[PDB]
């Protein structure tokens, strides 16, 4: 909320957005975002890149993380 | 909208072939139903009774069901009063019309919950992902203020708030309400709910296989005995001359 | 102790099968509890989630 | 079912003979800005998305 | 219909059997019988396997079409 | 004289199950039919006691279905024996007529024409069955194929709302379908009894498609046996189903009640029936859509005047064998497209596949069958 | 001329007991019907439960 | 048979079921008094044997 | 219906908006009794003539 309660998914989470699969995902994601925002009458609008991160995210979440979780 | 993303492989401590639920996860679970989920989940099918052999106990079960009002038959006026709560009676309570979901929400349903995880594709995975991974919406989609984002909903337009991080809970004995793990209790308790058998049933398969397997080659080791018969027989041909 | 084994079994009550089927009911009833009891506690052990957990609340009544 | 300007141009502009069932738009409406249909396809029952 | 001792004729045909309780149920089940299974393979892959595979590659194909369709660059 | 032998009743059993002459060389491929017999009184026993409990109305269709799964003692493994059981029910069938097919065996016409009676009895008779739950594709399933009677020409509509008992597939529809789901497993099993009697002028056909006159056994010590240790086979792939995997192949959404409003987006048969659903789509047309579903399925009575082949069996025909395994195959990719939208591959694919089945069996088959013969100089 | 007809040698599939022409089979029958019918009442025993 | 401690819910649909499946039954055994019944073939009247005119 | 909640509704649903639901309904209340006359008459015919004996 504001400081206090330490979310297992926030911790497993960075190291796993983090790695390799997700950083060249996470690349175009930022390649598309930016180009989105650098127009007006557009609508490719970048629904897509941000799944493919996400999978790829959370393939790696599931695999480390319920092993901490009590 | 036309565009998707499938669950991941949550490894569930009732996901193997031979594998009980567990039981104190089922409770908080429970616990997650009740409070949160309950003032807008319909869970129709489950009632207080169906409690007693899996989580808590005749008395605490009482008890519970104690905490609300029913809404009973009627008396010599015809009536309709209100009492304590037994162990017989269900868990409808909500709201009664589909449309006073949708009155409220706004013409949206918090479907049921009784047969959920049996009801989406991916189980408790669809719904563990869902309430989970709640995220931000991308570039130029935007959505209608009462439509969250969520990338794991087919079209993506969801109208249901993230409810997870709402800190509440009594882990009886000691157990942090972070987001994942008050998911994984909500998540373990709808299998359960869902699929009440679920153990029962496992320990049949077990039954089931060890059975087989003594059986199996035994019926097979008879059937092969009396074949013996005209496996082994040996023809010969002897015409005249 | 072994060619004299299914021997006996044979002799004493295999041949008719009054004693035949009188076997295979007993049989079938020292059976069913031993492969009930043996499978639970094969469930149990890989388990420990259900009622292991009754100590606890129960007691209190 | 409310339509904009752009969606009565459209059905306006489509070539009528090479229709399945020949009819024009304006000849399925009293008001081109309203288009009222039953959500029953005329294939198996089903229910247009 | 059809009986025994009317189903039709033959002639000089001896047969030789043995009772199944003086005989082993699996004579030589690992040795004989594998070569066997394996003879019995070769004999039908070709028949069998072909057809199969040509849906598995139309399987994976028609997927992969699929799911790279609804995906797009430019326009 | 014997008892077995002479007694009225006892003649009947003797004569189809101890003393029948039986070839020496049937192989499992042949078990299928006792299998079925199992299936179907399986079918017929957790039936019953789901019946004891089930309701036909709406208002407490699907909560009587749940009242089953939670309150009935032992009452789950009764509904997923049911339920798996149709599956299992669909696959002997599959083997069974494939088998017929390989081994030359409908050359017996009455046998295998009421065959094809028997396979259209249990599709009707499963169809109505998965309608009961009131789930929602109980209902979008109901109303997608009903509504294909529609397609017959003057008298389609009226045929259609004759059977619904109504506009729409409503409470006429749900009570009516209970009824006829109850009464044609035993019409089944009197066909079944023809079947059987049919057989019983020839005996059984074997793998090589040659007379076995000359070495046939008694069914009595080799096929009771062999039939026992084949059901139990059976019960394995059931009970594997229903106690490690019972919606496997089942439908997540059957789980959400009916609503006359809410199409899914999915829409599609139990497995089934998903070859003869690829074939109907494939068609850009009303009429000729279920005039070619149903000529997928009646084709069957058409094999036996397109045998061409001067032996019986597939055994000794390479040729023929491999045309067989892609008619198999071509049925994988029906079942597999019928599983699928109709968007992008899935379409021309399924296409493909729906003219490939019928030139396979009406024009390759037979045309082949010519060949073998020829060069073999017969 | 029916005194050529011999009797093909079995060995091959005889059980260990019944190997030996030198002696009885008597011996061994006990515990051989023992066997086979043991399979047969374990199979009853398993299909009862 | 009640399926309960009186004639309730359980006890209706029970007997709706048993009362459908019942009729058929008969039949197949009908169909066995009739396969009975044809190795003497009918009686009659005076309780003597009719092979002289039938 | 089989349902104690709709059960003798059902039955009144046929006999007043299911068309000729009432003769329906009625041929098989008194078919049952016609079953019961002919029953009798049958066993009664089997005893007076011996028919028993098979
Ligand atoms: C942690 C407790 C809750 C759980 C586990 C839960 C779970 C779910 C699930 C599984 C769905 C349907 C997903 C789908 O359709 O694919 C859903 C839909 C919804 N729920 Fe919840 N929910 C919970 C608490 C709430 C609460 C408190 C509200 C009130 C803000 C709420 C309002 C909704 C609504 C409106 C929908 C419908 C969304 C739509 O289809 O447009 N739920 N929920
Ligand atoms: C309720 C469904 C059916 C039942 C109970 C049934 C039962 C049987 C039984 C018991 C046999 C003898 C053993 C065997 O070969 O399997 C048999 C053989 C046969 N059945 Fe079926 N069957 C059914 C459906 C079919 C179907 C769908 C067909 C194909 C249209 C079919 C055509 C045949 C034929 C031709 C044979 C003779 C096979 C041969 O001897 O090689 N029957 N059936
Ligand atoms: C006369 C014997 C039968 C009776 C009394 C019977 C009765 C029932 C009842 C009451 C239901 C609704 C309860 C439920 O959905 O579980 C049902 C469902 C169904 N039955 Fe039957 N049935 C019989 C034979 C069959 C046969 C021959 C088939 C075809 C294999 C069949 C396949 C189905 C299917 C597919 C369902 C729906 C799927 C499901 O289990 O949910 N049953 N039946
Ligand atoms: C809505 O989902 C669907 C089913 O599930 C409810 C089906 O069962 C079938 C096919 C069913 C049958 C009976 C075809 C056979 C017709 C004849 C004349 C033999 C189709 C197409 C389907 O779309
Ligand atoms: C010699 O070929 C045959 C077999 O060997 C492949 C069988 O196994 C059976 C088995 C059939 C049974 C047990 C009857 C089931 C039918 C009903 C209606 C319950 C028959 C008839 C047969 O002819
Ligand atoms: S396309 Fe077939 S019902 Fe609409």
């Amino acid at each position: 909320e504001e400081e206090e309660l330490v979310d297992p998914l926030t911790t497993v989470r960075e190291q796993c957005e983090q790695l390799e699969k997700c950083v060249k995902a996470r690349e175009r994601l930022e390649l598309c975002d930016e180009r989105v925002s650098s127009r007006s009458q557009t609508e490719e609008d970048c629904t897509e890149e941000l799944l493919d991160f996400l999978h790829a995210r959370d393939h790696c979440v599931a695999h480390k993380l319920f092993n901490s979780l009590k | 909208s036309d565009l998707e993303l499938h669950p991941p492989s949550y490894p569930w401590s009732h996901r193997g072939l031979l594998s009980s639920l567990d039981h104190t996860s089922i409770r908080r679970g429970f616990q997650v139903y009740k409070q949160v989920c309950s003032s807008c989940h319909s869970m129709d099918y489950v009632a207080y009774r169906h409690l007693v052999g899996v989580c808590y106990t005749e008395d605490e079960a009482k008890a519970l069901a104690e905490e609300v009002e029913v809404q009973d038959g009627p008396n010599e006026d015809g009536e309709m009063f209100m009492r304590p709560g037994k162990l017989s009676d269900y868990f409808p309570k909500p709201y009664p019309n589909p449309e006073a979901a949708r009155a409220a929400n706004n013409g949206a349903l918090p479907p049921d919950l009784s047969y959920i995880v049996r009801a989406r594709h991916g189980g408790e995975d669809y719904v563990f992902s869902l309430l989970t991974g709640y995220c931000e919406p991308p570039t130029g989609v935007s959505l209608r203020e009462g439509l969250y984002f969520n990338p794991y909903f087919p079209g993506q337009a969801i109208g249901m708030a993230p409810p997870i991080y709402n800190e509440v809970l009594e882990f009886d004995d000691g157990t942090p309400a972070t987001m994942s793990q008050v998911a994984k209790d909500v998540c373990t308790f709808l299998r359960w709910a869902a699929e009440p058998e679920h153990d029962h049933r496992k320990r049949m398969g077990l039954k089931m296989l060890l059975m087989m397997g003594l059986l199996l080659p035994l019926v097979y080791a008879m059937k092969r005995h009396k074949w013996s018969v005209l496996k082994s027989r040996k023809l010969a041909y002897r015409p005249p001359k | 102790v072994a060619p004299t084994l299914t021997a006996r079994l044979y002799s004493l009550l295999f041949r008719r099968t009054s004693t035949f089927a009188l076997t295979i009911v007993v049989g079938a009833l020292f059976f069913e509890r031993a492969f009930d009891q043996g499978a639970d506690a094969i469930y149990e052990h890989i388990n420990e989630g259900k009622l292991w957990k009754h100590i606890k609340h129960k007691y209190e009544n | 079912r409310h339509r904009t300007k752009k969606e009565i141009d459209q059905e306006a502009a489509v070539e009528v003979s090479q229709l399945r069932d020949p009819q024009h738009d304006l000849e399925r409406v009293k008001k081109p800005e309203w288009v009222i249909l039953i959500g029953v396809c005329t294939h198996l029952g089903c229910v247009p998305i | 219909g059809r009986q025994f001792g009317h189903l039709t004729r033959v002639r000089h045909v001896i047969t030789y059997s043995l009772s199944p309780f003086e005989q082993r149920a699996f004579p030589h089940y690992f040795s004989k019988g594998i070569p066997n299974v394996l003879r019995r393979t070769r004999a039908c892959i070709l028949r069998v396997a072909p057809p199969f595979v040509a849906f598995y590659l139309v399987y994976t194909w028609g997927t992969q079409e699929f799911e790279k369709s609804k995906r797009k660059n430019p326009a | 004289t014997n008892i077995r032998k002479s007694h009225p009743l006892m003649k009947i059993v003797n004569n189809a199950f101890i003393d029948l002459p039986a070839p020496s060389n049937i192989s499992s491929w042949w078990n299928f039919g006792s299998l079925l017999g199992i299936c179907l009184i399986l079918q017929i026993l957790t039936g019953l006691f789901l019946a004891m409990h089930y309701t036909s109305d709406t208002t407490t269709a699907f909560s009587s279905v749940t009242h089953i799964c939670r309150d009935v003692n032992y009452g789950w493994i009764i509904r997923y024996m049911h339920a798996n059981g149709a599956s299992m029910f669909f696959i002997c069938l599959y083997m069974h007529v494939g088998r017929g097919l390989y081994y030359g065996s409908y050359t017996f016409l009455e046998t295998w024409n009421i065959g094809v009676i028997l396979l259209l009895t249990v599709m009707a008779t499963a169809f109505m069955g998965y309608v009961l739950p009131w789930g929602q594709m109980s209902f979008w399933g109901a109303t997608v194929i009903t509504n294909l009677l529609s397609a017959i020409p003057y008298i389609g509509t009226n045929l259609v709302e004759w059977i619904w008992g109504g506009f729409s597939v409503d409470k006429a529809t749900l009570t009516r379908f209970f009824a006829f789901h109850f009464i044609l497993p035993f019409i089944i099993m009197a066909i079944a009894m023809v079947h059987l009697l049919f057989l019983h002028e020839t005996g059984s056909n074997n793998p090589t498609g040659i007379s076995s006159d000359v070495d046939k056994i008694p069914f009595h010590p080799y096929y009771t046996i062999k039939d026992i240790l084949g059901a139990l086979l059976l019960i394995l792939a059931l009970m594997l189903l229903v106690l490690f995997a019972p919606d496997l192949l089942g439908d997540p959404d059957n789980y959400t009640p009916a609503n006359p409003l809410n199409t899914p987006p999915h829409i599609k048969p139990e497995w089934y029936f998903l070859f003869a659903y690829a074939i109907l789509r494939s068609i850009p047309n009303k009429l000729g859509g279920v005039l070619a579903l149903a000529f997928s399925i009646l084709i069957l009575a058409l094999i036996p005047l397109l045998h061409t082949s001067k032996q019986r069996s597939m055994m000794f025909r390479p040729l023929s064998q491999c045309l067989f395994w892609a008619l198999v195959a071509d049925l994988l990719t029906l079942t597999w497209i019928g599983g699928q939208p109709v968007e992008h591959p899935y379409i021309t694919i399924g296409q493909l596949a729906s003219v490939l089945y019928f030139l396979l069996i009406l024009v390759l088959m037979p045309t082949a069958g010519t060949i073998e013969n020829k060069l073999l100089k017969w | 001329s029916h005194t050529d007809i011999k009797v093909p040698d079995f060995s091959d599939y005889r059980r260990p007991e019944v190997l030996d022409s030198t002696k009885s089979s008597k011996e061994s029958s006990e515990a051989r019907k023992g066997f086979s019918y043991l399979v047969t009442a374990t199979t009853t025993v398993g299909v009862a439960y």
